[PDB]
């Protein structure tokens, strides 16, 4: 379906086998499959196509709300209350886009699972590395902020990341 | 149809912020100003404020006083 961009959800090619009768005996799952079609599916086809003349009557639109980039907090001073509140947003705003990427990741994730079968184990591997990249990142950037979180703490904890590995790389450096 | 009869926009309540943390802001700075100043005044006694009355040089009499020595 168009509703939904097929690369940032993928999907295998999705190949089925043949029916490949070897008995002359009639299975009873076709002709349900045929009254249930016959019965469900035209009615409910016939009103969504009235449906969707109707709507096709009275088009309209609405727009996905582009955000302008502000300087973050790396570049506010001390006291300026302005550019602090102004970067506090564009951060929450960040922090929110960053919960989704995790949250397609983890929909890719539970796809792959239930579709690949008894063989998920190794026919899932892509994912699950995906995810593990993913939630290293975002437990990197946000975790044990508190309830109280904010782009200051954010900052701090990244600059005291930073201090650590350049410690760290000194010392193995210098060994 | 909510949103429209409703309510406004983002920029609407994102602008109104920016004003009130800039009022917010300008409070408590001269609020700590005040302070400081306060003390000052009181710990120097040269400015308008704390001024403690001393005796008006205009009671003095100059004249002779019976005695030259005053
Ligand atoms: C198909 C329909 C499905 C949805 C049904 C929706 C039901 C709606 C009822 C719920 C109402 C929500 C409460 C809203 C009150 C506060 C909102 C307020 O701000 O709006 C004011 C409007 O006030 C409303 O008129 C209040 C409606 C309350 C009355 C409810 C109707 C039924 C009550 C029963 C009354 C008694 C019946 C008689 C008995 C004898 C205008 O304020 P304003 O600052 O300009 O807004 C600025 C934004 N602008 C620029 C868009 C204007």
């Amino acid at each position: 379906p168009d509703s939904w961009d097929k690369d940032v959800y993928p999907e295998p090619p999705r190949r089925t086998p043949a029916p490949a009768p070897q008995t002359s005996l009639p299975n009873p799952v076709t002709y349900l499959t045929k009254i249930f079609d016959l019965l469900v599916d035209r009615p409910v086809t016939l009103a969504r196509e009235f449906i969707e003349q109707q709507h096709a009557k009275n088009r309209y639109y609405y727009y996905h709300r582009e955000f302008r980039r502000v300087p973050d907090i790396t570049e506010c001073e001390e006291k300026d209350i302005l550019c602090m509140f102004e970067a506090e947003m564009q951060w929450r705003r960040d922090y929110k886009v960053d919960q989704e990427i995790v949250n397609i990741i983890q929909e890719r994730l539970k796809a792959c699972q239930q579709r690949e079968g008894e063989s998920y184990r190794q026919n899932c591997a892509k994912e699950l590395e995906q995810f593990t990249q993913v939630s290293k990142a975002f437990q990197d950037r946000y975790s044990d902020l508190g309830a109280h979180y904010s782009a200051r703490k954010c900052l701090a904890k990244q600059k005291q990341r930073m201090l650590a590995e350049r410690k760290a790389a000194k010392e193995a450096a210098a060994a | 149809w909510i949103a429209r009869t409703f309510y406004d926009g983002p920029e609407k309540n994102y602008e109104k912020t920016m004003a009130i943390l800039q009022i917010e802001a300008e409070k408590a700075e001269l609020r700590l100003k005040e302070l400081e100043v306060r003390r000052l005044m009181r710990a120097r006694g040269d400015g308008p404020w704390y001024q403690y009355p001393t005796i008006d040089k205009a009671l003095i009499d100059h004249s002779p006083k019976t005695t030259p020595d005053n």
